[PDB]
């Protein structure tokens, strides 16, 4: 398993890191008057 | 108003209409009655407690 | 004299609301974006200590990622309600996964009620789990429940009036 | 968590009991300024009695049980005065320990009773060169005094008591030039 | 249907048991800094939904300001209820408490 | 070159009689305050040597203390003439004990109680049993500034505070078993103690503590 | 503050004049400083007219 | 938050768990399956990570609830693992009962009589009785003794409990304060440090193999030591009337044992008495399903123009394709007759089972607590997992809980004033125009908001919305 | 007289030249041991409070005697670090100190209830706060209820 794991992960990891170069984020507000920002780095 | 603003606010809206607890169509209601917060009062009186949301 | 040159990004900000961050739903980092002002862990000790309770929930709560969410009253969770999709003309509930059978499986085991019955999106029929409310959560309570069952931990909350 | 009960217990979030009543004497620290400086509230002293108002709470005070039980208790603790701190007369706790501060005119710390009754006793020339003020009316004002001066159920003393001593202690970050650890380092140890 | 009864039943009889009853309290006849502060910010509350006032408003547009006026008049019909460690508890209207 | 060895049993044995007046028995005030001179003459051979079983005593409740605590037995206390104490030596002290029916047992070792002998402290109930080194006794710590008047309460007293503070037992301070006023005083787990503080504050203050 | 309890709080418990002796040992932190010391000596001097 | 919307339930306790694989099923939008998360024209992979089960996601709408990316909470969807593996959060506690265990008579090593004594002792205390047990130590008058020894032990706890009912001092719901909470902490640690402190079983003398472990997870038995194996077939007739080990062997041994020490277990894994009457069982210990967060959990993120996949998917994707491939190993072993199955070939089927294993507890580790992973492709640095998130710096707790950004607020440089009031506060229009009030209205205040509604968002003292019925 | 050093035992020996009773140190732990925990709690206070006067620093008393009132509320000598925290009944308050993850493994084991009291476990929950004006309820006296 492991070894075929190898190749598996490495053209999935380059699948989708292609599919994701390409992709299109489309803003939402609150009702509060908000966007809602995509970002998953609290660098405070 | 205690007694018409529990009458107007949640009561009458259940009329005819069907209500998934009572397992039916509601008619009608009798005898509303508010459960004094002091527990220390007469079932009698018409001065009662109601806690207030924080 | 002299005249010294600012060194500092002197610049004021002010949020009424704004964009905020998407896991937690509080205010993102920013001044150039509308970010919001910092309340930690000091603040919260000064508001402890003034006895100011509506302050700390202010500042805490209401004004930061207030949200209200819907609870399962039978298994006490926050992440296992949706809404149900209803056929056109019926309006919809909100109903618990946990808490609910599969039509099917239900069938297999009196006469099941109309009310009873709730579906999804996909299709799939569930009977029960209408045992929901609505309470008020900071949202990144949420988050971190979600987390947690991502670690196969269950957060249980106990919801009253029963 | 730690705060002041409605009892005047100081109690942890959890209902552990931390301690029995604030300072020994349930006084505010924010109210304490003039409790002592018995002079300055004897001038001013018909001001005070203005700002105290003891009309409205007569209905609403006990104020002979605790004055009385206070007596009992001066009489053994004089009579028992120059003898050692563990051969010392238990049969009498302290008035704090039996009577609320805030519902009994003259349940008061015994210190407070002590430096009050010197004052009195060591100053009768004040009251004649007073307004008319005698010293029995002077005692049930500073009395009064005492009571309006309590920490109030619901104060967060824990987290000021960790502001008192982190706070202030900012002001030891450097030193001075037995032999002893000092400032911080100590506080830490 | 039958232990929901029983439910309410217990619910009910526990909250008797914590009621200190009018004659037995013992805390402070004064009003607190703090039930000062919460009975004007609720009251003001309600105020500004459209609260039945007890007062003559004489202009004033703040409801804080308005429950200040009812709290003066004693003219606030709020009642704090006081919890010792244990849960159990005193209620004490607002007219009752020595206000300072 | 005793002088001192004997002072220091005349020393420790005067913390005993305080302790055992202050458990609430009863010692009479001259005896506690037993002058130099007279112990030798009461406790030592005409050697200069002191006698450690002519010191060994018993004990009584007061009248206050049988009003108080109805249950208190009579009280005996032991200073063993030997430098260890062997097994042989704590079976025949813990017979004395359970034979002629006293509630406690005070065993006055003066350096080595052997483990083996450490067993049989439990050994009799209901009656419990005490150890203390001789070398621990020379001063009385409840004598001290820093430690104020401890009194143990009775179950009434107790019942009493309990209901006042409306407190459940574990939510006292608590004072461990072990604590050396604890120890002095013989304190059982569970049962409280007022304790009288002075205050920079308040003046006299009274404290509780539980012992768990 | 966003709705009236944390108004009162703000008002009355928080506010600035509630705090005019520290609890650290109950003694004034508010006063004039500087200028206002200063111009008290001067106006209050029995040269002052 | 607002006035007008109260809220009438109320949450008043929080009580804490363990999810089973049979509840995550049940409430599960979606199994997910594919490693693949998007396909050439950007839409979700159907059973991939951001199906559309799990929630809305960009402009598509969610198929759960058909709410749109603002309205849709999110659904959780779960991950079939192919085989059990460990908890990484729990396999301390796994481990020591499993080195504690008995694996010939199932109990554990240690003396049942002595273990009987932790459990009444541990019970008490649930109703914070701790005087009692210290008197429960107090109780004395070979297996004929024991029995009257463990059963009056029994009736003392039984009727101590009564007793504190009958009074005031405890409900059926226990007692618990921080005293009590110290008494019961040290009574686990002794009893622990008393299973791991024997040998030889106490209670039908056969010694079991040592069990050994890894940082990374793994557990490894090793064989009997010599006198050891003569010492086991001595007790032969009584009883008739290294390696790695799979955590599915581990889980067998545990499940045995976890139903012998039952009692004591139910006492050591409740602080409180367990009124849900629920069995403490060792699967508590093992995962068979993850649990996969809901899609607005797990969004890309874009640094400036960018787009960055979610680092959470990517750990989760290693999942997935280890997933797939033990599927079919699984596939395979299944095709194998065992007519042409070898003696040799026992070896090379458990060699490849110990790959499987180890690579998707790898896996789990490494999406669970990064420091419990075999560090990856030594460079890269490691992606956090759960642990990481939550203990990020001064950690989610500290950082988003007890503070917060805030709404409603300003920051600015401060300059002196005398002339305001030393309790005022100078405000400049640049604030004081961004900043509002939700005012109700009213009678009383009518004239003074519509003038403010007039003035608008711009001129001072104005408004900037209203909000309806 | 002033010792670099502690030994209690030692020094009542010396009582012909010193009163034994009034012996005092700056070790709250030897304190402890030799004179038992009200001693111990003098001690911390007075200590605490010569930190300060040393840096003509004021602090209440009133501080000073929770501040060690807290310490030994156990009948030990507890710090406020690691190990005192942890007896706490509060787990989300555990939590939110030092090391969540592991707090949290406690709690599950323990199979614990978070009683919600701490004010750490009411903001994590969005619960109003214990302490001032969070320390009662209010309820509206309402006429005509009959
Ligand atoms: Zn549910
Ligand atoms: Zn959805
Ligand atoms: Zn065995």
């Amino acid at each position: 398993v492991s070894n075929k794991k190898i190749v598996f992960d490495d053209e999935v990891s380059i699948e989708n890191k292609e599919s994701h170069k390409e992709l299109d984020l489309p803003e939402v507000k609150e009702d509060n008057g908000s966007e809602i920002v995509y970002e998953e780095n609290t660098s405070e | 108003n205690p007694l018409q603003g529990v009458m107007k606010q949640h009561l009458n809206p259940l009329v005819m209409k069907y209500n998934n607890k009572v397992g039916g169509v509601v008619l009608g209601y009798e005898g509303l009655k508010i459960l004094d917060a002091d527990p220390l009062s007469k079932e009698d009186t018409s001065e009662k407690l109601i806690k207030i949301t924080p | 004299y002299q005249r010294l040159r600012h060194m500092v990004n002197d610049k004021f900000q002010v949020r009424s609301t704004g964009p905020v961050n998407s896991l937690t739903m509080q205010p993102v980092k920013g001044r150039k974006r509308h970010g919001g002002i910092r309340v930690g862990e000091m603040e919260r000790d000064a508001l402890i200590g003034h006895g100011t309770s509506f302050l700390l929930q202010d500042r805490l709560l209401n004004s930061s990622d207030y949200t209200q969410a819907s609870v399962c009253r039978e298994c006490g969770s926050i992440l296992t309600t949706q809404q149900s999709v209803p056929r056109i003309g019926s309006i919809s509930t909100v109903c618990c996964r946990r808490c609910s059978m599969r039509f099917e499986d239900a069938k297999k085991l009196i006469f099941i009620d109309d009310s009873q019955i709730w579906e999804d999106g996909q299709g799939n029929k569930f009977v029960g789990g209408n045992e929901t409310t609505t309470v008020a959560i900071p949202f990144v309570l949420k988050y971190l429940d979600s987390e947690l069952s991502a670690m196969g931990i269950r957060l249980r909350y106990n919801v009253e009036p029963k | 968590g730690v705060h002041v009960s409605y009892d005047n217990s100081i109690r942890d979030a959890d209902g552990t009991l931390v301690q029995f009543m604030y300072g020994g004497d349930a006084i505010d620290i924010t109210k304490e300024s003039h409790m002592t400086q018995f002079e300055f509230c004897l001038d001013n002293y018909y001001a005070l009695l203005k700002k105290y108002n003891p009309s409205a709470l007569i209905e609403h005070l006990d104020v002979e049980s605790a004055l009385k039980y206070s007596k009992k208790t001066l009489k053994y603790r004089k009579k028992h005065s120059k003898e050692p701190h563990y051969k010392q007369s238990v049969k009498y706790d302290p008035v704090l320990a039996k009577y609320n501060p805030a519902k009994y005119l003259g349940s008061v710390s015994e210190n407070f009773q002590d430096k009050l009754e010197s004052f009195l006793d060591k100053n009768s020339k004040l009251f004649k060169s007073s307004d008319g003020v005698n010293e029995k009316k002077f005692r049930a004002l500073m009395q009064l005094k005492y009571m309006r001066s309590l920490i109030n159920p619901g104060e967060a003393v824990g987290i000021i008591a960790s502001q008192s001593v982190g706070e202030p202690s900012t002001q030891m970050t450097l030193n001075t030039f037995a032999n002893v650890t000092l400032g911080i380092p100590r506080l830490r140890e | 249907p039958e232990d929901f009864q029983q439910h309410e039943q217990i619910r009910r009889k526990t909250l008797k048991e914590k009621a200190i009853p009018k004659d037995q309290r013992a805390t402070t006849p004064y009003m607190t800094k703090y039930e000062r502060a919460r009975i004007l910010g609720t009251r003001a509350l309600q105020i500004s939904m459209n609260a039945p006032v007890f007062v003559d408003l004489e202009g004033e547009t703040d409801p804080l300001r308005i429950a200040m006026k009812e709290l003066a008049e004693k003219k606030i019909p709020l009642v704090i209820r006081r919890y010792l460690p244990d849960g159990s508890f005193e209620d004490w209207s607002v007219e009752e408490l020595i206000v300072d | 070159e005793n002088e001192r060895n004997i002072s220091r049993l005349w020393r420790a044995f005067r913390t005993v009689k305080e302790m055992v007046k202050d458990r609430g028995y009863f010692i009479t005030q001259e005896e506690v305050e037993l002058p130099l001179e007279d112990f030798k003459a009461k406790y030592c051979d005409s050697m200069g040597r002191p006698q450690r079983k002519m010191m060994s005593f018993q004990a009584n409740p007061t009248e206050e203390s049988i009003s108080k605590f109805p249950d208190m037995g009579s009280l005996w206390v032991e200073f063993c003439d030997e430098p260890s104490v062997g097994v042989k030596t704590m079976k025949t002290f813990v017979i004395h004990i359970q034979e002629k029916n006293f509630q406690t047992g005070i065993f006055v070792y003066q350096n080595n109680i052997t483990p083996s002998a450490m067993k049989l402290v439990p050994s009799i109930p209901p009656a419990t049993i005490e150890t203390f080194n001789e070398a621990a006794l020379v001063v009385n710590i409840t004598h001290h500034e820093l430690v104020p008047k401890h009194i143990r309460l009775s179950s009434d007293e107790k019942r009493e505070l309990l209901k006042r503070y409306r407190l459940k037992e574990s939510q006292l301070p608590r004072i461990q078993r072990a604590d050396p006023v604890a120890l002095y005083l013989g304190l059982k787990r569970g049962e409280v103690v007022k304790i009288i503080r002075k205050s920079e504050t308040s003046g006299r203050y009274a404290s509780y503590r539980i012992c768990m | 503050p966003q709705n009236e309890n944390a108004r009162a709080e703000a008002l009355n418990l928080a506010n600035t004049d509630s705090q005019y002796l520290t609890p650290t040992s109950g003694s004034p932190v508010r006063g004039l400083i500087q200028d206002h010391i200063s111009a008290g000596v001067w106006l209050t001097s029995k040269d002052s007219f | 938050m607002d006035i007008s919307k109260p809220v009438g339930s109320e949450i008043t306790s929080v009580d804490f768990g363990i999810l089973t694989a049979k509840e995550i099923r049940n409430l599960s939008a979606k199994q997910i399956t594919n490693p693949t998360v998007l396909d050439n024209l950007g839409h979700p992979v159907s059973g991939g990570l951001y199906d559309l089960a799990l929630g809305a996601f960009l402009r598509n709408l969610c198929s759960t609830c058909g709410l749109d990316e603002k309205f849709c909470p999110g659904h959780q969807g779960h991950i079939e693992l192919p085989v059990p593996c460990y908890n990484p959060l729990f396999f301390n506690q796994l481990y020591i009962y499993l080195r504690a265990s008995c694996l010939f008579c199932h109990h554990f090593r240690l003396k049942s009589v002595e273990v009987h004594r932790y459990a009444c002792k541990l019970r008490l205390l649930q109703y914070g009785l701790i005087d009692e047990s210290y008197k429960l130590d107090e109780i004395t008058l070979s297996s004929t003794l024991l029995n009257e020894l463990k059963s009056k032990r029994s009736e003392y706890v039984d009727m101590a409990i009564a007793k504190a009912l009958s009074d005031g001092r405890t409900t059926e719901r226990g007692s618990f304060t921080a005293t009590v909470n110290d008494e019961r902490k040290k009574l686990v640690h002794e009893f622990h440090k008393k299973l791991l402190s024997r040998g030889k079983c106490d209670n039908c003398g056969m010694f079991s193999p040592k069990f050994r472990k890894d940082g990374f997870t793994k557990i490894f038995e090793t064989a009997l030591n010599e006198k050891q194996i003569t010492n086991n077939r001595v007790k032969g007739f009584i009883r008739q009337d290294s390696t790695y080990i799979l955590s599915t062997e581990v889980k067998n041994i545990l499940d045995t044992v976890f139903r012998k020490e039952q009692c004591v277990l139910q006492y050591v894994f409740h602080s409180r008495p367990n009124l849900s009457r629920k069995l403490v069982k060792a699967d508590s210990f093992f995962m068979d399903v993850l649990v996969v967060p809901p899609t607005r959990f797990r969004l890309p993120s874009k640094l400036g123009e960018e787009v960055h996949e979610n680092s959470q998917n990517q750990l989760l994707s290693k999942v997935l394709t280890t997933s797939l491939l033990i599927r079919d190993l699984n596939d395979d072993l299944s095709k194998l007759q065992k007519d042409k199955v070898s003696l040799e070939d026992r070896r090379v089927i458990f060699s490849r089972l110990m790959n499987a294993f180890v690579t998707i507890q790898n896996d789990v580790n490494a999406f669970i607590d990064s420091t419990k992973a075999q560090g990856r492709t030594s460079g890269k640095v490691p992606i956090p997992g759960v642990k990481q998130a939550l203990e990020k710096k001064e950690g989610l707790f500290r950082k988003h809980m007890m503070g917060k950004r805030v709404n409603y607020a300003a920051r600015s440089v401060i300059s002196p004033d005398p002339n305001i009031e030393t309790n005022e506060i100078g405000v400049p229009p640049v604030f004081a125009v961004k900043l509002t009030y939700p005012e109700p209205v009213t009678a009383y205040n009518i004239a003074e908001l519509r003038q403010a509604v007039i003035n608008g968002p711009d001129k001072w003292p104005g408004a900037t919305q209203i909000q309806n019925e | 007289l002033v010792t670099e050093g502690v030994n209690f035992q030692a020094m009542w020996d010396q009582e012909a030249f010193i009163d034994v009773d009034g012996i005092t140190s700056n070790d709250v732990a030897a304190v402890l041991k030799t004179y038992g925990v009200e001693a111990a709690r003098n001690t911390i206070v007075n200590e605490i409070n010569n930190v300060f006067s040393r840096y003509a620093i004021s602090v209440s008393f009133r501080h000073l005697d929770l501040i060690a009132d807290m310490m030994t509320r156990q009948g030990t000598y507890l710090a406020f670090n690691r190990q005192g925290m942890e007896t706490s009944t509060s787990s989300f308050m555990k939590m939110s100190y030092e090391t969540t993850c592991q707090f949290l493994t406690k709690a599950v084991l323990d199979n614990e209830r978070e009683q919600l009291d701490s004010p750490s476990a009411r903001i994590v929950v969005g619960k109003l706060n214990n302490v001032g004006t969070g320390s009662f309820d209010v309820l509206a006296k309402v006429p005509n209820a009959a």
